[PDB]
């Protein structure tokens, strides 16, 4: 147990530290940790959540950080590392208004205030526009400090284009339900061969080596059942008196089978896509039907695919009837690497788009998904929000210039608070410039005063080595995760701020 | 194989811990023995001779510090960073199966061609004496962190050497036992002072003694002044006790005749290494003589060469001859403690220092600061030339020896370019300590003295390649040939050990 | 051995502990510690030198940090809690600058522009006066925090005149040689019974009853040797042959001492205070002769009474002669408390004087004499220096605001390492009113608008409970002490800032 100053400042160390764990990995010349645990073993990422989950922390306090993180991920899908960082800076900058004599509380509310007003500014400077010109810019940066390769123009397109495709509008809005773009990967080396399938690919092979091996106009039938011998709930046993009966219980089995693919064949579907097992017999029967099967599909896919071509998910063969059944032009089992897996193509259900992921290693396939979900699902935001704003210290160093203006428009302590969150918010220019290998304070000092002139738009300029036009290098941010990433470290921070004795 | 990687290794090791301290960015090490003693420095002998290294390789990295400390006095630092370089570039030419026998004669004369190139970039020191010694005295200062009074510091540098600087063939010649340097604490940095004398940390042996002689006749003694018992076991036979007054009467007499002695050859104050005998005591008090003891033998030969005395051992015989002369022998109190000063000395090319600094350790290293310019301004001076510093000459010495390389070709060229490499060592520590970035300072550095541009170093606040020797960064040409020398030395030593064993 | 930011946040992280150990012992409500070792055992005291050089410290930084009260303690008298508080705060303040990636170095050219500033507003604000009035006021001052009644005005008063009674004046200056004041102290209750003797008091008796109780009119004999039988250098043996000697030789014993009295007479002296030893035949007879004799004085006491006196210490009797007499209108033995002490008044040199302090306990008479000694350094630096400043938070409330604008007045990054030191030097304020238990904040925010009206002389009236006229309640800071405790910090600060690596 700690009581009073050791324990918040005990609690500001902890913060600190576990913020500091993933700093480095923030903007484009970030680096990548690598997490090692017991059997599974080498992760290596940029993603800021994923360092964390998989990171063993301890100490409470850090644990509440890392909350953040996976938080900020999957409400917001960017921004995890900014949230964090940004939580471990508000704790700090709020130990030095502790040493001096202000209390915790008017601490939170200075922390309140400041953020509640930063929403407006922002939202008061954020730039609309909803242009595939500027949807690729927001995938482009979403891609950056992580280890891509030089595709990302590729990347940053099948992006757009995969949003875009199932973007839907409503009552006047666009919605984009990120669900109906599956993000799939095959360790086949190559990163561009990255396929964009109009359709729903299943990591999956067709059960039987006779079954077409491809299949056009088809009739999809989704099978929540296993194809399969089953035993009455209540316990039964056969008693055979006659040897003759012996094959006649033999053959039940057999013709049990038989039925079962009739059933199937009789709805018009000749392809079958079943949740759970199909029995050897079944499978026999199906290819002698030529009909394509596949056992074991994936729920979640189950689902998707229920969706995309629009068929019921049927458990009782007996109501699989035709109006029950999917569609799709084409369903075909094709090589994907070393794995067959089964395409379905030109599903009745246009707004459902799959992503096959390539890049050899393994290592390199996994992060590069991690990174083009990143993208995703910005893009996404963006095509709904049809806000942003500049990215690179950009909005940050505005922000904390204006904050600094309303603070002295604000009370005594409180003001000491705000001015307090306007440096906090100066860790992401600083952060960026930093990784970069530039001169923290110098590029901070350039970005003030540019930003104070009115260049809303000058961030951390990496490549003019220093400060630089957001606005024409592209880096934007996207606008719902600032505000996630702002209103999620405050409340955050004002938590463990009140903390004044762990037990 | 595995013996030289390792014993490569090890050394690399020193190197990089005294790599930070080079250099106006330079950063300080606090050292704490066994024992709790503490040593928080910046200079890199200290900091080397300080250290606790074990392996082989590191003490004989070590070695190298001292000696350049020996020789020339600044630039320690710089012969360990070099050092450090030779070996770690030997290391990459050791793995394309280059023979250490190539590497070393390689190294050897790069080493050679390094030193001409110092001697023809250098500068002769012109009628610019003073301005350039400042400049020089100033520099080093730099580094210490006696830079927030480099300007006083360097005065009193340039001020003490000059004085006990003796120009014979046209040539100068400084030496140091003419400059006595104390350091007493309890007074700011900026209230260091120049006292022409020799100030001993010493008070006077009895509350009797005047506080000061003018015109003193300094009787300088090696002997203590006891009674003298003979060499042969002596006993007293006293059968009638009267005898024992007269006995201890005549014991009083022979130090009452001492002290006699030293008085009749006039002599006014009596300075010795050993002790003096209470009773002895009463008698100079008594005589008026101003008398300290248990005096520092370094001290001891430093009062004697101001006031042109001499070092009596046999009192008895102790000459008028053998008495030395100052104006004035005074106790002063130096803040906390009572000082003796023995001003307007017979000989005026002697002078002393007095390192004041609020704390101990803040003096110390204020006291070790001030030696490394006097060291320099000397050095400078005797040698008559300097060079550009910042990295400027070294730059120039890796220009050349690409040249060089080229000339004497053939694997050779190989470990002469490394040594080339290497060299650069300094503009790399000198950038990246300050925060400039090395890669980008080294390639404009590059270009400015491929252009010719000899004098080219890094201004470490502008961040800026200009011109060493204008903006005034320059060093004894002296430093830079050690440097070299000592690490070239050290490089070829560890090269040839194949296998280390016990 | 640490490197880089451990090292240096870490060493930051040392000195400012032992800077907080002794941060609550300061002004007027500060608090005392109890110190406690293994045999000699409690040690109770507010004096931060005292604290800190019984404090057991370990940490090398730590131990720098100590240095400092013990150099302004010998060196000032005044003012160790202040700069161990102050440095403390400097390389506090330092880490912010480090964190925002300044350079240990421009922060250690910051503090020398800032002190050296500061050292020149202060001696351009500083207020000249020299008049028992105020040298009375440094006194009440220095005495403040510690526990020594309510006598302080009292106390105060002693020094004043102590200090003034031995106050020489040279070629135009006043000098204050604080040795012709011989504080000395004695268990007995009362604090006001603190006699000021002018003259000399020895803490000894005189070495045989039958002595003189008093004597008037004094002819003194300092001896440095001891008044007893003393052997040969050269070993000696005595051989009787006749039963006759074996008397004849313990008569030249007994004729040895009558002797040493003879010649102490023959010089006319009637008092003889021996630095050694005294056999009982020679107390039989100088007691017979009827002098007044003191065996083994301090020698630190045999030199004040040489000066005060103007006798000469002589070692052969044979050299005691008329001329190296002292005198004294009165030598008397007189019982203060439950000890007998010789009291040597009327000294040919009137430069001399006591201050014999009394109080009880035993606890309580160390830790007075404590604080006389404080006042006594002080009201002497004062008398001498003949300026002062305003005390209580004052001095630094003004120091800060000059410092803060000279701050805008110089360089990027030096600027930022001079707001620092500005910032350093409100730590003392604010510690003033913590202590007092008011609030720090807000006591600052008002001493900065008062001081800044040009209200030099507001410090922090703990008594109207926050800011007030220190010029009215007379707090004044000695300069001495201040320029020490400042330059004294700066280059211990320095010190520690450049250490990178501690092995
Ligand atoms: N090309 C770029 N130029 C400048 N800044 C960039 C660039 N790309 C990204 N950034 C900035 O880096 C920060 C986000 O870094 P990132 O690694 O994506 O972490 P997070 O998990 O918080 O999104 C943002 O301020 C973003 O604008
Ligand atoms: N003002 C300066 N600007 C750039 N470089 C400097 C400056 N002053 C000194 N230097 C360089 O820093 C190095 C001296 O650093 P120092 O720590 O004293 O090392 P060393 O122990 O070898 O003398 C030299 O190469 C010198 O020329
Ligand atoms: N009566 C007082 N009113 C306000 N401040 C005071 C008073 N007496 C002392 N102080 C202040 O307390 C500080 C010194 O406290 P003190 O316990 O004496 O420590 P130090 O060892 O540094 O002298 C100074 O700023 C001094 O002016
Ligand atoms: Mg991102
Ligand atoms: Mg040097
Ligand atoms: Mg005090």
């Amino acid at each position: 147990r700690e009581q009073g100053k050791n324990a918040q400042r005990n609690n500001i160390e902890a913060a600190k530290a576990i913020a500091d764990a993933v700093r480095t990995t923030l903007g484009p010349k970030g680096m990548d940790k690598m997490l090692v645990d017991s059997i599974g073993d080498i992760i290596i990422s940029n993603d800021g959540a994923t360092i964390l989950k998989e990171m063993d922390v301890e100490h409470p306090t850090a644990k509440m950080i890392v909350e953040v993180s996976k938080a900020q991920d999957t409400a917001v899908g960017d921004g995890t590392t900014t949230a964090v960082v940004l939580s471990g800076e508000l704790l700090k900058q709020a130990e030095t208004l502790l040493d001096q004599g202000v209390h915790p509380t008017v601490i939170s509310n200075g922390y309140r205030l400041a953020v509640n007003e930063a929403r407006k500014i922002i939202d008061e400077i954020a730039e609309k526009s909803t242009d595939d010109a500027t949807l690729r810019k927001i995938a482009l940066t979403a891609l950056s400090g992580k280890n891509t390769g030089l595709s990302n123009d590729f990347l940053a397109d099948l992006v757009v284009k995969a949003v875009n495709a199932v973007a839907e509008v409503r009552d006047g809005k666009t919605i984009v339900d990120t669900a109906n773009i599956k993000v799939d990967k095959k360790n086949g080396g190559s990163v561009n061969d990255t396929q964009f399938i109009s359709g729903i690919v299943i990591d999956k092979e067709k059960v039987h080596s006779k079954m077409p091996d491809v299949v056009k106009n088809a009739k999809i039938a989704l099978i929540d059942s296993a194809l399969e011998i089953k035993k009455t709930e209540i316990e039964a046993k056969v008693q055979i008196s006659d040897p003759s009966k012996i094959q006649d219980f033999l053959n039940q089995e057999t013709n049990t089978f038989k039925q079962m693919v009739e059933k199937i064949k009789k709805s018009g579907a000749n392809v079958v896509l079943c949740q759970k097992g199909i029995d050897d017999v079944a499978q026999h029967y199906l290819a002698k039907e030529g009909i394509y099967a596949v056992r074991r599909v994936k729920k979640s896919d189950m689902e998707k695919l229920a969706k995309a071509t629009g068929a019921k998910i049927v458990t009782d063969l007996d109501d699989l009837t035709p109006s029950v059944l999917g569609e799709a032009e084409t369903v075909e089992e094709r090589k994907i690497g070393d794995d067959r897996m089964t395409f379905v193509m030109g599903c009745k259900n246009p707004k459902a788009v799959s992503i096959l992921i390539r890049g050899g290693t393994d290592h390199v396939v996994s992060e590069v998904e991690r990174a083009l979900n990143d993208a995703i699902r910005v893009v996404a935001i963006t095509k709904e929000d049809g806000k942003f704003l500049w990215g690179g210290g950009a909005v940050e160093a505005e922000l904390a210039m204006r904050l600094a203006k309303y603070a002295n428009s604000v009370g005594g302590r409180e003001q000491l608070a705000i001015e307090a969150f306007a440096k906090a918010l100066e860790i992401i220019p600083r952060t960026l410039a930093e990784n970069a290998g530039i001169d923290p304070i110098n590029t901070l000092i350039k970005l003030k005063a540019d930003d104070e002139k009115g260049r809303i738009s000058v961030g951390v300029d990496l490549d003019n080595n220093g400060v630089g036009d957001m606005k024409a290098k592209g880096v934007v941010d996207p606008l719902r995760v600032k505000t996630h990433a702002l209103e999620s470290a405050v409340e955050v921070a004002t938590m463990i701020l009140r903390i004044d004795d762990v037990i | 194989k595995d013996a030289m990687k390792e014993n490569i290794e090890a050394a690399i090791a020193i190197s990089n811990s005294v790599r930070s301290s080079l250099g106006p960015r330079g950063m300080d090490k606090m050292l704490v023995d066994s024992l709790g003693d503490i040593v928080i420095t910046n200079d890199g002998v200290t900091i080397l001779k300080e250290m606790d290294v074990e392996h082989p390789a590191a003490k004989m990295m070590v070695e190298v510090s001292k000696t350049q400390d020996s020789f020339v006095g600044d630039g320690t630092t710089t012969a360990v960073i070099i050092a450090g370089g030779l070996l770690q570039q030997a290391q990459g030419l050791i793995n394309q199966n280059v023979h250490p026998t190539v590497i070393s004669e390689g190294y050897r004369m790069a080493s050679e061609e390094a030193k001409r190139v110092i001697d023809e970039i250098s500068t002769k020191i012109g009628a610019d004496e003073k301005a350039l010694l400042l400049k020089m005295a100033q520099t080093s200062l730099n580094s210490k962190s006696a830079s927030v009074a480099k300007d006083k510091l360097a005065e009193i540098s340039y001020e003490a050497v000059k004085s006990v600087a003796e120009l014979r063939d046209g040539k100068y010649y400084v030496d140091f036992d003419n400059i006595q340097v104390v350091k007493k604490q309890g007074g700011a940095i900026d209230d260091t002072q120049l006292i022409n004398g020799i100030i001993v940390d010493k008070e006077k042996v009895h509350p009797g003694m005047p506080d000061v002689v003018k015109d003193a006749k300094i009787a300088l003694l090696d002997a203590p002044l006891e009674i003298k018992k003979p060499e042969f076991d002596t006993n007293l036979r006293i059968e009638d006790p009267s005898m024992i007054q007269k006995f201890l009467a005549q014991e009083e007499n022979m130090l009452r005749e001492m002290v006699d002695k030293i008085k009749s050859v006039g002599a006014n104050v009596v300075i010795t290494q050993k002790g003096i005998d209470d009773m002895a005591q009463h008698y100079l008090s008594r005589a008026g003589i101003y008398a300290v003891r248990r005096v520092k033998k370094s001290d001891m030969d430093k009062l004697a060469k101001a006031t042109g005395a001499s070092i009596v051992s046999t009192i008895d015989e102790i000459s008028s001859s053998d008495l030395g002369t100052a104006e004035r022998v005074e106790q002063v109190k130096v803040g906390e403690d009572y000082m003796t000063f023995v001003t307007g000395c017979k000989n005026p090319k002697a002078v002393s220092i007095l390192v004041r600094g609020e704390t101990e350790h803040v003096v110390d290293e204020m006291e070790r600061s001030i030696t490394d310019s006097l060291h320099v301004v000397a050095s400078a001076l005797e040698d008559g030339a300097y060079a550009a510093g910042g990295g400027a000459t070294a730059a120039e010495i890796a220009f050349r020896l690409r040249s060089y390389a080229q000339k004497i070709g053939g694997r050779q060229q190989l470990a002469i370019e490394k040594f080339a490499d290497a060299i650069e060592e300094i503009p790399r520590a000198l950038a990246e300590n300050a925060g400039l970035d090395p890669i980008d300072i080294l390639l404009k550095l590059r270009a400015e003295h491929a252009k010719g541009n000899k004098t080219y170093g890094i201004n470490v606040f502008t961040g800026e390649i200009e011109d060493m020797v204008k903006n005034g960064v320059i060093e004894p040409i002296r430093v830079g040939k050690q440097a070299i020398e000592s690490a070239t030395e050290a490089a070829i030593m560890i090269l040839r050990i194949d296998d280390v064993i016990a």
